[PDB]
């Protein structure tokens, strides 16, 4: 947003699948859903981190 | 705190701001919940087409 034309920068989040706390558990037939994430819907704020 | 901004960013006509609050993201499936929508069309003018 700084640079309005910039390229779009490119960055891998490898993260563990045992945290994130609002999986919408990505359609088991293949892996091909658009499937939204549920942001910030959460009351919580311990070891469960989105 | 960025949900009624847009709001006013919306019935306000003020579109450069628009592209601010979407360019730091909002929902817009919790945004556009459809008393938003009717309260967009609200704001429309009382001499139009």
């Amino acid at each position: 947003m700084a640079s309005t034309g910039g390229t779009k920068v490119v960055a891998m989040g490898v993260a563990p699948w045992g945290v994130v706390r609002n999986r919408d558990t990505l359609i088991n037939p293949k892996g091909s859903f658009p499937a939204r994430y549920r942001w910030r819907g959460d009351p919580e704020d311990g070891v469960q981190f989105p | 705190h960025l949900e009624a901004s847009l709001m006013d960013a919306l019935l306000n006509d003020r579109p450069e701001f628009v592209r601010l609050l979407i360019s730091h993201g909002l929902s817009l499936g919790h945004f556009l919940t459809p008393m938003r929508l009717a309260q967009l069309y609200s704001a429309a003018p009382s001499n139009s087409l």
